[PDB]
């Protein structure tokens, strides 16, 4: 179960297959499935095909919408900070000044 | 009218701001004391004080007050936090090593110049190292004889 | 660039190279290409024995 | 605006990496030269060139940082049982109860080359058993499981299946594991500190 | 008798480089190669028969030494 | 005509793969060009260098 | 005042007592848990308390090496002890018949009574204690390791265990804290048990040098 | 405050004459004796509150 990501087969931390290997059957056996699987990855790779483009970047229609909505209410805090601040009397947080 | 308004009148002169701290641990809440001083003695001797579960930064004050073994401690502490803020992680074993190594003369010497001479002996090290010319005068003054070991 | 750093401590050897390097999955992690032109300068002392 | 904005940030970066490659280098150098006398000895106590001692043992264990298994221990015990479990499954022998465990345990411990080992790893282990035999005990009494081994259902030993065959497989893989972690004498202890406080 | 029965790697290193020296100096073999022509592959095949005839000199730091034979100690 | 995509696995960080036939047709061809030079100069008495 | 002085006064009194018995005196139940109720029953006022006498100890002494040897504590009540104040002390042991002596000064000690305490007498043996420091006992902090001073029996089983000398072992210096609380001198042997992250204990040795 | 003469306008200091404190030039025979109080406040600010953190 489960697939292979950085998190099993990258260089992050413990947990490693390779790492298993290398502490249980020895230093060959993990060189011999890191060789395999780097010469099994690339054909497989190629042979699917995995490329990127505009398309698959490029924002939707409701992204745009909540985006807009997140900036507008954003920039409506904001500016009654900013007011609240100038005219009047802001909630000042413990261990700094106003500004 | 210039020297009077800054005349201490209650406090430890070195202790120069002191902050409460609080810790909102869901079994309870409770505080500390955050100073940005150079007197651990003083803060321990203070009344009202734990002195018992008080740390400082400066290894220095560490060593004076608490002793070499707690200068270590300190040292060890205050290496692994700082690693640990950034997000890397190190074995404590190499921080442990590295205490011992600068406290096992019974004073924390430091790693440069001046508190590696007093560690390590090889003149030819100390010459290559740093202060090539003086430490070799130094050594053709006094005679010493350098080992390879 | 002195006796103590530049001499003694690190100093330059021969029977060495330096190349621009480039990616091969076919090769083992423990194996490493060698170019024929690089190879047939950088010599190896063999002695002759039974 | 925000272009320059991301500029300002990206030269800010690129001038950090700058001065932090020349000040990183400066202290591997120091530390490098200040900490390339120590090594291991083989009495288990690092020394230094005039041979005087830093160390009584290394880290106070003697163990290898790079054959550390676990987060700063070196076995997990969860880990090593399971895998010994999937290795070596034993469908010919009959399950193990929390008394028989502690006994075998008790039993297998005691030998000769268990006496060398290090008491600290001993009593994790002791610990270890114990709590995996409280769990046993946990689910056969949740499971009205009898340790007798009569009861019908089968499928209710393959909750928890543990066999001494196992059990010795596990001790003995979890007594080399400890006693090839550990410093092999020789080697640049110091030099190696150094470097992995320097990158 | 006090020290670690396992042989290290670094003694494994020095053990092999010496026998592959030996070897290249017109050494006898004790294995019987069948086509090696290279001494330290050659070395390395009378270390995993355990026939190397050398015998390492651990020396305490006190200055007491002790004899361990490359049979004797134990391989990984 | 770049084609963004993993082929053989020989660009793994950075690199890119090229084309045979490309090359071949000329593509990516370059001309270094370096200059030696020569001095035949008169010395103090009357000879000069031949 | 009144109130933080016999606190202080208190306090000082228990590490004192705490001292004496990691050091190996004489020291009853009663006086290692002296409660500030029974401290204020004693002296319960400034004035009234005495600091140069009504403090003073005499009852120390090392029932485990020879109950003969007598430890006193002096409590000079001016901040800055003088040579006129040491000489007093001075001859009080002589008449005595003490040896051993500790001061717990109150602000400082001048450099001349500094150097005329470290050069009085190799028989009379005085520690200099400041109350600044005895406010908070070092054995009880939670960085400060368990230490344990070895006797000779013991260094000479260490030594022969590791093949070692005495200058091979890590130094450490006279006048650490601990050491001063300890009144160990050059030569002997402190063991110190570093508790682990786990449940070990790492055993350590430092020679006073 | 800071006097200054309006002889010459050099500082005045306060010193003591033969009947009553005085302000007094050191270039100049001018002088000014004190008739009712003269105080010269600062105002110092205050050490605030610090509140807890966190
Ligand atoms: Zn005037």
């Amino acid at each position: 179960s489960g697939s292979m990501d950085k998190g099993t087969l990258g260089s992050g931390s413990k947990n490693n297959i390779f790492y298993i290997l290398l502490r249980d059957w020895g230093q060959n056996e993990a060189a011999d499935a890191m060789s395999r699987l780097a010469r099994l990855a690339p054909v497989y790779l190629s042979n699917r095909g995995f490329s990127i483009g505009i398309g698959d970047v490029t924002p939707g229609q409701g992204l745009l919408k909540a985006k807009y909505e997140l900036l507008n209410a954003g920039y409506k805090k904001c500016d009654e900070y900013i007011e609240a601040l100038n005219t009047g009397k802001l909630q000042q947080q413990p261990g700094c000044t106003a500004e | 009218k210039e020297d009077l308004p800054k005349v201490v009148v209650q406090g430890i002169p070195e202790v120069s701001r002191a902050v409460i701290h609080i810790d909102e641990q869901s079994g309870k809440e409770k505080y500390k004391l955050l100073v940005e001083g150079d007197n651990l003695r003083a803060v321990m001797a203070t009344h009202g004080v734990k002195g018992t579960r008080t740390t400082s930064n400066n290894t220095y004050e560490v060593e004076k007050t608490l002793g070499i073994e707690a200068a270590r401690t300190t040292i060890i502490n205050e290496i692994q936090y700082t690693m640990v803020n950034h997000g890397m992680s190190i074995d404590r074993r190499h921080v442990m090593l590295l205490s011992d190594l600068m406290t096992y003369k019974g004073e924390v010497l430091g790693i440069t110049r001046f508190g590696l001479a007093k560690m390590k002996e090889s003149v030819l090290m100390l010459a290559s190292f740093e202060k090539t010319a003086d430490h070799l005068f130094d050594a053709a003054y006094f005679g010493q004889k350098d080992s390879v070991c | 660039q002195g006796r103590f750093r530049g001499n003694l401590s690190g100093k330059r050897v021969d029977f060495s190279g330096r190349t621009v390097i480039s990616p091969d999955p076919n090769l083992r992690i423990d194996e490493v290409a060698v170019p024929v032109h690089v190879a047939k300068i950088l010599t190896f002392p063999e002695k002759v024995n039974k | 605006t925000e272009f320059f904005f991301h500029t300002m940030a990206g030269r800010e970066g690129l001038v950090d990496t700058a001065v932090k490659t020349a000040e990183t280098g400066y202290m591997q150098r120091r530390l490098v030269k200040s900490l390339e006398d120590l090594c291991s000895q083989y009495d288990l106590t690092v020394r230094s060139s005039t041979g005087d001692i830093i160390q009584f043992i290394y880290g106070g264990d003697g163990l290898d940082p790079a054959a550390m298994e676990g987060k700063d221990e070196p076995l997990e015990f969860k880990r090593v049982l399971d895998n010994i479990k999937a290795v070596f499954p034993c469908p010919s022998e009959p399950a193990l109860s929390k008394n028989e465990l502690i006994l075998t345990t008790e039993s297998i411990m005691k030998k000769s080359e268990f006496l060398c080992c290090q008491d600290s790893f001993l009593q994790e282990i002791k610990k270890f058993i114990k709590g995996v035999s409280e769990k046993i005990k946990k689910t056969r009494d949740k499971y009205g499981i009898n340790d007798n081994g009569t009861t019908e259902p089968r499928v209710l030993y393959q909750l928890d299946r543990i066999t001494p065959t196992q059990v010795e497989k596990f001790l003995e893989t979890c007594r080399d594991k400890y006693m090839r972690a550990q410093m092999e004498p020789g080697s640049a202890v110091g030099a190696l500190c150094a470097q992995s406080i320097g990158e | 008798r006090i020290t670690t029965p396992y042989m290290t790697k670094y003694e494994r290193a020095r053990v092999l480089g010496t026998r592959a020296l030996q070897i290249a100096m017109c050494a006898p073999v004790m294995v019987e190669l069948e086509g090696e022509t290279d001494p330290l592959l050659i070395a390395m095949k009378e270390l995993k028969a355990r026939k190397i005839p050398i015998i390492i000199r651990r020396y305490l730091p006190d200055g007491s030494y002790e004899d361990w034979g490359v049979d004797e100690l134990i391989i990984t | 005509t770049v084609a963004v995509m993993s082929y053989s696995g020989y660009d793994i960080e950075d690199a890119l793969v090229l084309n045979k036939a490309s090359l071949d047709r000329g593509f990516g061809r370059c001309l270094v060009y370096k200059n030696a030079k020569c001095t035949l100069k008169r010395y103090t008495n009357q000879t000069f260098d031949k | 005042d009144d109130e933080e002085e016999t606190y202080r006064l208190w306090k000082i009194r228990k590490t004192i007592m705490q001292l004496c018995h990691d050091r190996g005196y004489l020291v009853t139940q009663d006086e290692l848990d002296q409660t500030l109720e029974e401290f204020k029953a004693q002296s319960g006022d400034k004035p009234s308390e005495g600091r140069p006498r009504r403090t003073d100890l005499t009852v120390l002494v090392a029932h485990n090496d020879d109950p003969t040897d007598q430890m006193f504590v002096f409590f000079p009540e001016e901040p800055k002890v003088g040579i006129k104040t040491i000489k007093v002390y001075c001859q009080r042991m002589q008449e005595e018949n003490i040896t051993r002596a500790l001061i717990v000064v109150q602000q400082g000690m001048t450099p001349s009574a500094k150097q005329s305490l470290v050069d009085m007498a190799p028989k009379y043996i005085l520690e200099q204690f400041l109350q600044q420091e005895l406010l908070i006992n070092i054995t009880e902090h939670e960085l400060v390791p368990e230490h344990v001073v070895m006797t000779k029996e013991e260094v000479t089983e260490l030594l022969a265990r590791y093949k070692l000398r005495e200058n091979q072992l890590p130094r450490i210096q006279a006048g650490d804290p601990v050491a001063r609380y300890f009144g160990i001198k050059r030569g002997q042997v402190v063991k110190i048990i570093r508790p682990s992250e786990t449940a070990g204990r790492y055993i350590t040795y430092r020679l006073v040098q | 405050m800071l006097l200054f003469c309006p002889g010459c306008g050099n500082g005045l200091i306060v010193e003591e004459g033969q009947r009553c404190h005085r302000f007094a030039c050191n270039t100049c025979p001018y002088v000014h004796n004190i008739t009712r109080k003269v105080t010269n406040r600062k105002y110092p600010k205050l050490k605030e509150v610090d509140d807890v953190l966190g």
